[PDB]
């Protein structure tokens, strides 16, 4: 019964918006990689640093698994050295990343008639991310010379944008959950195997 | 120029009824998604409530029973009726407008702050 809990990850009800992601940290259990490739879900299963199929095989130290939600034309920016919106201001991934990264559409899910704006993505931002940097701020965005004083306006954008996913969208544009599975290496010993 | 006016906010005891409002001038409200977030300081905003142009109204299961959205269409205002307010309601509510014309972005209001706390 020392099997890491996987489920409380991709089965998880709510997914956080990609500009404040969910990081949940795995220790100390057992990882059982074999069921995750026994469902045919995901329309991403790319792992960098290590083989997929050569998984369910090695040892870390921490596992950390990155959920949000973005849209299938966003997918491929989840990926060390990529650009975007998503990629430059919300989530970026290092170029020594050693981890997996799955993705599978939810448009029954995360998609609702008329608009489904649970979902949120930064648009603006005054210079791009860190590797595992989350920046939730709400500051009125500069675009122009023209101030702002925190009032929205010519010039002055809100930073967060909704997606507005609808199931009539297409197949680019709809609702894409992400989980991104890190996997640390230091000089301690290691906590998750199996 | 897009403007969303933001207006309700204050303390309140636990327990109490707020009704926040959102003033929109500049575009056509009668055709035209209303939605609420609030963001307690030190997370992400929280989807809140929504009301459609078609008059149908979307609310969280945190908020069940207890918000209301109203949509005053001649006067283009977007009330929500905060009853029966508790500690975990505490943060700044934004009102936005967005979407129908492709190209467009989604226009903000400057949000108002909420405290519940005794
Ligand atoms: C999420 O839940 C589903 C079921 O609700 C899991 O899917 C498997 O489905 C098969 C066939 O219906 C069952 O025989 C298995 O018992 C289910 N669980 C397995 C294979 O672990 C799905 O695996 C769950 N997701 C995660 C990540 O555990």
């Amino acid at each position: 019964t020392n099997l890491c809990p996987f489920g409380e990850v991709f089965n998880a009800t709510r997914f956080a918006s990609v500009y404040a992601w969910n990081r949940k940290r795995i220790s100390n259990c057992v990882a059982d990689y074999s069921v995750l490739y026994n469902s045919a879900s995901f329309s991403t299963f790319k792992c960098y640093g290590v083989s997929p199929t050569k998984l369910n095989d090695l040892c870390f130290t921490n596992v950390y698994a990155d959920s949000f939600v973005i849209r299938g034309d966003e997918v491929r920016q989840i990926a060390p050295g990529q650009t975007g919106k998503i990629a430059d201001y919300n989530y970026k991934l290092p170029d020594d990343f050693t981890g997996c990264v799955i993705a599978w559409n939810s448009n029954n899910l995360d998609s609702k008639v008329g608009g489904n704006y649970n979902y949120l993505y930064r648009l603006f931002r005054k210079s791009n991310l860190k590797p595992f940097e989350r920046d939730i701020s709400t500051e009125i965005y500069q675009a122009g010379s023209t101030p702002c004083n925190g009032v929205e306006g010519f010039n002055c954008y809100f930073p967060l944008q909704s997606y507005g996913f609808q199931p009539t969208n297409g197949v680019g544009y709809q609702p894409y959950r992400v989980v991104v599975l890190s996997f640390e290496l230091l000089h301690a010993p290691a906590t998750v195997c199996g | 120029q897009v403007q969303l006016v933001e207006s309700g906010g204050g303390l309140v005891q636990p327990g109490g009824s707020l009704r926040l409002s959102c003033a929109a001038s500049g575009f056509t409200f009668k055709n035209a998604d209303m939605n609420w977030y609030r963001q307690v300081p030190g997370q992400g905003l929280e989807w809140v409530t929504s009301i459609y142009s078609d008059g149908r109204t979307v609310y969280a299961d945190s908020v069940k029973g207890r918000f209301t959205v109203s949509r005053d269409n001649p006067k283009s205002t977007v009330s929500l009726q905060m009853n029966s307010l508790k500690p975990e309601d505490t943060g700044v509510y934004y009102c936005m407008a967005g979407s129908k014309s492709g190209h467009e972005l989604d226009h903000w209001g400057q949000g108002t702050q909420v405290t519940v706390s005794s």
